[PDB]
């Protein structure tokens, strides 16, 4: 587990850091249920950090993780569902509902801000997609966000 | 300046204007097909002219002239 | 009961079922067309065994279809098969007052139906056109008015609504029919340079408002009589393909002359070929 | 065991059949807890397991079932499918408990045990109602989430088995169910010939309404929604066919899901052929042909081109949207070269056709 903690504490190779928490959970399987259920959190946070949201629901629907149902595995399906539909407001309601286990852990409190920036631009290329020339005053009105910061954030995209 | 082998087909019609019993031939497309055994004999009996060596000018004469 | 006696006792080399089913349907003139008269025309449709011009039962099978399709049906199955009922004799050896009434019965069928868009070959059909020359001008004139494609000449025969049955029930789609034939003509009339008419010209040439001409052309594209595109902000349409019509000995003069200087254009460009690429191949 | 267990242990449960209706629940669940011990080693296990089924059914029926004892049948459901080769009575047992799973409100359990019997067909030839029970349990598994197209082959299969052909008014609500999914299904090639699989039918077109409904979606542009609801939003009570239309009306949350999805298919039916036949149309014009807000019109085209099922390039400054308008770098000359080969095939069509026409007038 902590081979994957410190290697993900610098955010260099998420794929190999994912592989530590996989083996950290396979050792915890059916012998230590307190340490096993927290191990699903670090593999699926990294998988959202890997930006493959559909594979989160693919794992927990598998019969190995169907035994380990709980609150925190529902806390990861919804955040993956928030990133699946690629929306900001979808992410906000998922935080407030499950806040006591999502925004409580010491590393999640470090990883949500970088996860927010990826998902900020992800809805931003979704709503800008269907058209041609358009105003900036509607895209601030369709994200429910300001204009000055969005104009800078749009300017980072073309740079 | 073409391929002097014609073939038709038989079609009949109880139709528009001519006769109660009407029947007129219709030309189906026609060409001379080849075969591996006969291309030995066909290309042997010519010995006259055969503008092969297809380069930049076989197309110029078989289909552009 | 006597028919099925004759149906079973005729076993000759002459086909029995072609005359007996037409004898069934001729006996079903009394009552009923949903079960037996239908199965006359539905069953016998393919038993014509390699004999075009079966003039004994060529007319009888087709006269049975004429009486059955003038009976409950659309208009137009009557209008199609009767061309082969009236397409088997040249000296009709019967009073022409019948044939001009039969053609007038056929003239009502090619008008009220929906799938009928010809008005050029039935018009140039030289056995029934002059047959009703001075009797009923108003039917022949409104045939011209469809090929004239105008809202105006159809209004001229609005004083002559002869044969008041089958008339006001279809009056909504008679007015739809003239607005649809109006676009075929001007697309054929305009040259292949542009053929790009506007909606205001349709509102001029069919006197119909702006909010319906888009519904008019989508019907024209769906039926398939025209193939083009539709703009909406520049208020124009790019018509490309139109339905081919018929023509007299005057439009071949245009097709003679537009073809004729296109002959020497094949001569002129190939003249460069055999003169510049001459030494490439003897 | 040699032809002596049959009259021995089945006679023990012949007694228990008489006491499950007579004796009180106290000694007989001691009878059951003393008879489920022998189930594993020596009991009904020769081939006659379908009398063991009614006594493991009898465990549920003493309390008349609840949520949890309905799930207590799971240990013996799939097992004796391997127990004895039999076509009907084994199926009658195993299609039961899924209705209990619906009372559990569990769909993932239901379709797994439904997966056993969809290959175990061809027992309908003796049963006039039991195959009909397999279908009536398989609506609600498909009715619930969004599956308006898994019910496709389902509803033709309750136009099936020849009980249905001779209950003319119950046959009418079979025609209701055979028509209210083809519209409601999301668009597919399978829907595009499902309209043909239901058409060409002699006895479907007896209803003059519903012949016109499928006529609307084979044909051209639809009258908008309000000029259709005044001509077809009233027949849903009339006739002798009200109950699947009441199944639209009755649960109003099922109605609101079926009002708006019927609205969804007809607001879309414009957008298919408006892309097909138009080149460039204004924003104000299209929102008027949908009879709703211009903002609500933009929300419709947003979630359809992120579906990329209809391509569009809309505008919100001049309101100028356009359909199927790419850059076309190479398709100009490419489609031009196609027009040559269509033309050169056409000049060859008439060329060998004229020379025979002279041969039938001036031959000899």
């Amino acid at each position: 587990m902590q081979s994957g903690i410190i290697h993900a504490a610098e955010e260099k190779d998420w794929k190999t850091a994912y592989s530590y928490f996989y083996e950290a959970f396979e050792g915890y399987d059916s012998i230590d249920s307190p340490k096993a259920i927290t191990s699903l959190k670090y593999m699926l946070l990294c998988k959202i950090m890997l930006n493959t949201p559909e594979d989160v629901q693919a794992l927990v629907s598998g019969k190995l993780a169907l035994r380990y149902a709980g609150r925190q595995t529902e806390a990861l399906k919804c955040v993956a569902q928030a990133s699946k539909n690629r929306s900001l407001a979808d992410f906000e309601k998922a935080l407030t509902d499950y806040r006591a286990e999502l925004r409580d852990d010491p590393i999640i409190s470090t990883h949500l801000a970088k996860l927010y920036d990826n998902l900020l631009e992800q809805n931003l290329i979704r709503v800008i997609e269907p058209f041609s020339r358009v105003q900036i005053e509607h895209i601030s009105s369709l994200i429910k966000l300001s204009k000055a910061d969005v104009e800078r954030k749009l300017s980072q995209m073309i740079l | 300046l073409g391929l002097p082998t014609e073939a038709y087909i038989s079609v009949e019609e109880v139709h528009d204007d001519g006769t109660p019993t009407s029947k007129t031939f219709e030309h189906v497309t026609s060409e001379i097909g080849a075969e591996e055994a006969e291309e030995v004999g066909v290309e042997h009996l010519l010995r006259d002219i055969k503008d092969t060596t297809v380069g930049t000018l076989s197309q110029r004469i078989t289909n552009q002239v | 009961t006597f028919l099925e006696k004759t149906r079973e006792k005729v076993k000759s080399s002459d086909e029995a079922v072609i005359l007996c089913k037409t004898a069934i349907g001729a006996l079903k003139l009394n009552i009923g067309d949903l079960q037996v008269t239908k199965e006359t025309i539905e069953d016998v449709e393919e038993m014509l065994n390699n004999l075009p011009g079966v003039t004994s039962v060529h007319s009888r099978f087709y006269d049975l279809s004429s009486k059955y399709y003038q009976t409950i049906g659309n208009h137009a199955s009557y209008y199609k098969d009767a061309l082969r009922f009236l397409g088997c004799v040249d000296i009709k050896d019967l009073p022409v007052s019948e044939q001009q009434e039969r053609a007038f019965t056929l003239g009502l069928a090619g008008l009220l139906g929906e799938g009928v868009f010809n008005f050029g070959e039935l018009l140039m059909h030289p056995v029934l056109e002059s047959l009703r020359n001075t009797d009923r001008q108003w039917l022949i004139d409104t045939l011209y008015a469809f090929n004239s494609g105008n809202v105006e000449r159809f209004q001229t025969l609005k004083t002559a609504w002869g044969q008041q049955p089958d008339l006001a029930a279809n009056e909504a789609q008679l007015l739809r029919k003239i607005q649809l034939l109006c676009l075929m003509e001007m697309t054929f009339t305009r040259p292949a340079n542009h053929r790009q008419l506007t909606f205001e010209e349709i509102a001029k040439s069919a006197k119909i408002t702006v909010n319906e001409v888009e519904l008019l052309v989508m019907k024209a594209l769906s039926v398939g009589l025209v193939k083009g595109s539709i703009d909406e902000v520049d208020k124009r349409v790019h018509m490309t393909w139109v339905q081919p019509r018929v023509l007299d000995l005057q439009q071949i003069k245009g097709m003679k002359d537009r073809l004729e200087f296109w002959c020497t254009d094949v001569k002129s460009m190939e003249m460069l070929v055999e003169h510049q690429a001459h030494d490439i191949l003897t | 065991r040699r032809s002596q267990l049959k009259q021995a242990v089945a006679k023990m449960v012949q007694q228990c059949c008489t006491y499950v209706e007579e004796i009180t629940d106290l000694p007989i669940k001691l009878r059951l807890i003393d008879t489920l011990r022998m189930v594993t080693e020596g009991k009904i296990y020769v081939e006659i397991e379908r009398a063991r089924l009614t006594k493991t059914l009898a465990t549920i029926k003493e309390q008349n079932g609840d949520v949890k004892e309905a799930a207590s049948i799971l240990q013996e459901l799939q097992v004796e499918t391997y127990g004895s080769m039999e076509k009907k009575e084994r199926v009658e047992f195993i299609l039961e408990q899924m209705r209990l799973c619906l009372a559990v409100k569990d769909y993932i359990r239901t379709q797994i045990i439904s997966k056993k019997i969809n290959t175990k067909f061809f027992q309908e030839e003796n049963t006039e109602k039991l195959k009909l029970k397999y279908y009536n349990l398989m609506i609600q598994l498909d009715q619930h989430e969004g599956s308006y197209l898994s019910i496709c082959k389902h509803y033709r299969a309750i136009y099936d088995t020849p009980c249905i052909q001779a209950e003319s008014e119950k046959w009418q609500q079979a025609l209701k169910s055979v028509v209210l999914y083809v519209i409601l299904a999301p668009f597919d090639n399978e829907q595009s010939d499902l309209v043909h699989r239901i058409s060409g039918d002699k006895k479907l077109e007896e209803i003059p309404k519903y012949k016109d409904l499928l006529k609307l979606f084979t044909t051209m542009e639809l009258m908008r929604w309000s000029t259709l609801v005044e001509d077809y939003g009233m027949e849903l009570r009339k006739g002798s066919l009200e109950s699947p239309a009441t199944d639209v009306f009755g649960s109003t949350e099922e109605g609101e899901k079926r009002w708006k999805d019927l609205k969804n298919r007809v607001v879309e039916h414009n957008i298919r052929i408006m892309a097909k036949y138009y080149t460039r149309i204004t924003m104000k014009r299209m929102a008027q042909l949908l009879d709703l807000s211009v903002d609500e019109s933009e929300a419709f085209l947003s979630n359809l081109v992120v579906n990329k099922t209809i391509f569009a390039k809309v505008d919100r400054l001049a309101g100028i949207i356009n359909f199927q308008r790419p850059k076309d770098p190479n398709n100009l000359l490419n489609d031009w070269s196609q027009k040559l080969n269509s033309l050169m095939s056409l000049v060859n069509k008439t060329t060998h056709l004229i020379a025979k026409e002279e041969m039938i007038h001036n031959l000899q």
